[PDB]
């Protein structure tokens, strides 16, 4: 990791699991 | 020699441990003035006595 | 424990040498470890040992 | 076997650490953020096939990691500790060849990374297997390639414990922790929201009268976590740090400055055996992932060589079990270690040409005699520092005081090792 | 057939009086201190709890 | 084992007996250029000096 962005980048992965998650839930109850 | 006395060899065997230089802890008391040991003898330069 | 001769000087001639004999064999094996390689802690123990003994035989005389 | 798959397979590498070398805490912030990750990391799936077991190998498989039919961990880390493992043996066994180049070396690295998510892309196919099978690969892989790159991001970057023991750590003292405080329970015959915490076992005593058979749910509870298991879980670990602490001392005149005595110590450990315990669990574990094809072409006459027998009566119903259990774990951490230190270091050359390269020369005798100085301890102290490991992590089967046996004794000697770790920088 | 058996159980008993082995400080030391690094690992869980089911009823419910 | 240079043969064969509870086949002495008497006990084969020398310590 010359760069810090590959962590970045697995936080990314993350959000777009987190926020992806409930994205199609907020259609749900 | 070869053939010596128990008087002579233990003679020469504390010639032999004060022939050591001085530990470098020594140096990092608080009122030192010894930077090395003045006292050693080479057995080509001086010749021990005897 | 801290070998202390004010309560040596109360005990008796046998339990006094059998304490000796005790920090005599404690000496020997801390020189023991002097010569293999062993810690500084015992290396520290060696001089309470050796004046624990001259306590001892010290109240013995 | 390696000049042509190699060279090919280089896609999506990690970036090497960058020329800010020496620093005292933002390796410490290196660290964080990826526990920060193995915060969120251990958190729920989203696909809704809602199936009946967690895991199969939910329990072995759960000591590695915890996270059965759970989240983006992903009922184990297993994936990288197997494949991470049987990589090292057939680097270490000669089946497949050394590359010491920097590059054949890389690219080393690099078919490591292959078989690695490969064999994550296949646990994820393999645990999810209806028509709903969109998606489910392309989420494993992901968090696949992510605790890839936080582990290899943590060897040549901050790198310590590892990435992956510390991970192994925590995720261990979550399970204990869940066993810690306990919030919910569902309700049983009675007493609802109380499953072996000692807030459960002081919630018990405002609700319930006859403080004797108050006393008796607390020390005696089966189903749940049990606070007689929470004492022999602690008198474990007092144990385990009893027996760290035993090291063989060699002095050392260092070469040309008078007498600096900086001992080398050999521990018991011989590396705390994350080789070799986890060489006696992924084993079992790669059964208990293969007996789902026992089902077609199994759970039960597969298993009595296979696991533990699980049950604290110790005359329970077949001696054969727990003798042929018993055996192989002695065996296999004793095996494992005559075995493993002849590649991750520590071997009796290793360390003399570790110490010559760092100038540092047994009093006794010549500097190449130092070998023969040491060669009499290393191996035993493999082999016995392999056996009663594993024979300890029968004491942690046969007594129910693990917050869960082999693999919590296994993962506070990480963090044994971690504190070592951690201190070095003091 | 026997005699490495023999070997290797004697072999042990050597290196048990090799080592240190000491007291309880060392053993103190790792020991609380490890737990407290255990438990910086642990409450972690309870943050899982804390999270990840109230929003896993925020994934089901919408 | 390094001795006193005061020791006899003897002393050093009774000393060695009695320390360490082992008989001894022969004892031969050399005063060294340090200064100190260096003993090298022999020991009655019933006897291994690698299992008393794991019991003293030194290996
Ligand atoms: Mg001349």
């Amino acid at each position: 990791v010359g760069p810090v962005p590959v962590l970045v980048m697995s936080l990314l992965f993350i959000a777009s699991v987190f926020m992806l998650h409930i994205w199609g839930k907020y259609t749900r109850s | 020699s070869s053939h010596k006395t128990f008087r002579i060899k233990r003679f020469l065997a504390k010639k032999q441990k004060q022939n050591r230089p001085i530990p470098q802890w020594i140096w990092m008391k608080t009122g030192n003035k010894i930077r090395y040991n003045s006292k050693r003898r080479h057995w080509r330069r001086t010749k021990l006595g005897l | 424990a801290k070998i202390k001769a004010r309560d040596l000087r109360g005990k008796k001639k046998e339990e006094l040498l059998k304490q000796l004999d005790d920090l005599k064999v404690e000496l020997s094996q801390l020189r023991v470890a002097k010569v293999t390689g062993g810690a500084a802690s015992k290396l520290s123990k060696i001089r309470v040992v050796r004046k624990s003994i001259a306590r001892v035989l010290t109240v013995i005389n | 076997f390696l000049e042509v798959i190699k060279p090919f397979c280089v896609i999506l590498p990690e970036i090497q650490k960058p020329e800010r070398k020496i620093q005292f805490k933002e390796k410490v912030l290196w660290t964080a953020i990826t526990l920060f990750i193995f915060l969120v990391c251990c958190q729920i799936p989203l696909f809704g096939i809602m199936s009946s077991d967690s895991a199969d190998p939910f329990y072995w498989m759960r000591v590695i990691l915890a996270s059965n039919r759970g989240t983006l961990m992903e009922l184990g880390i297993s994936p990288i500790v197997t494949s991470g493992l049987i990589m090292q043996l057939l680097a270490g066994a000669k089946i497949i060849e050394v590359g010491d180049t920097p590059k054949d070396r890389a690219l080393f690295n690099g078919a490591q990374k292959l078989f690695g998510m490969i064999i994550t892309i296949g646990q994820s196919i393999v645990y999810v297997m209806s028509g709903i099978c969109l998606l489910i690969t392309i989420q494993l892989f992901v968090a696949g390639l992510i605790v890839l790159l936080l582990d290899e991001l943590l060897q040549k970057g901050y790198g310590l414990g590892s990435g992956i023991s510390l991970f192994i750590a925590t995720n261990i003292c979550e399970t204990i922790v869940w066993k810690a405080f306990s919030p919910t329970t569902v309700n049983t015959g009675r007493g609802m929201e109380f499953e072996g915490a000692i807030i459960a076992l002081f919630h018990l005593l405002a609700t319930r009268t006859d403080k004797v058979r108050a006393l008796r749910e607390a020390f005696y509870r089966q189903n749940l976590p049990n606070l007689m298991n929470l004492i022999a879980t602690i008198f474990v670990f007092a144990v385990v740090i009893y027996f760290q602490g035993f090291r063989v001392d060699l002095p050392i005149k260092s070469a040309r400055y008078r007498g600096q005595y900086n001992t080398y110590p050999i521990k018991l450990f011989y590396t705390s055996n994350i080789p070799i315990i986890l060489q006696s669990a992924l084993v079992s574990n790669l059964y208990v992932i293969s007996q789902m094809l026992s089902a077609r072409f199994p759970v039960g006459g597969l298993c009595h060589y296979l696991s533990p027998p699980e049950s604290f009566g110790s005359v329970l119903e077949d001696p054969v079990h727990a003798v042929v259990y018993i055996v192989f774990m002695l065996g296999s951490c004793a095996f494992f270690s005559k075995t493993w230190i002849e590649v991750s270091g520590s071997s009796a050359k290793d360390v003399a040409k570790q110490l010559k390269e760092q100038q540092m020369v047994m009093r006794g005798h010549r500097e190449t005699s130092m070998v023969h100085e040491l060669n009499r301890y290393i191996p035993t102290a493999a082999a016995f520092g392999g056996l009663c490991i594993g024979a300890l992590s029968v004491l942690a089967d046969f007594l129910g005081a693990i917050g869960s046996g082999t693999g919590i004794l296994l993962a506070v000697t990480i963090i044994y090792q971690y504190f070592e770790i951690f201190v070095k920088e003091q | 057939f026997v005699e490495p058996s023999r070997q290797f159980v004697k072999d042990s008993i050597r290196l048990v009086k090799r080592c240190t082995k000491p007291d309880r400080k060392e053993f103190q030391k790792i020991a609380m201190a490890t737990a407290i690094g255990f438990a910086i690992m642990g409450f972690i869980g309870f943050f899982v709890k804390l999270i990840h089911i109230p929003i896993n009823n925020i994934i089901v419910g919408g | 084992f390094i001795v006193d240079v005061k020791a006899n043969k003897h002393q050093i064969k009774q000393a060695v007996k009695k320390l360490y509870d082992i008989d001894v086949a022969k004892v031969n002495t050399l005063i060294r250029p340090d200064g100190e008497k260096k003993a090298y006990v022999r020991l009655a084969p019933d006897y291994d000096a690698l299992d008393v020398a794991n019991k003293i310590g030194i290996i």
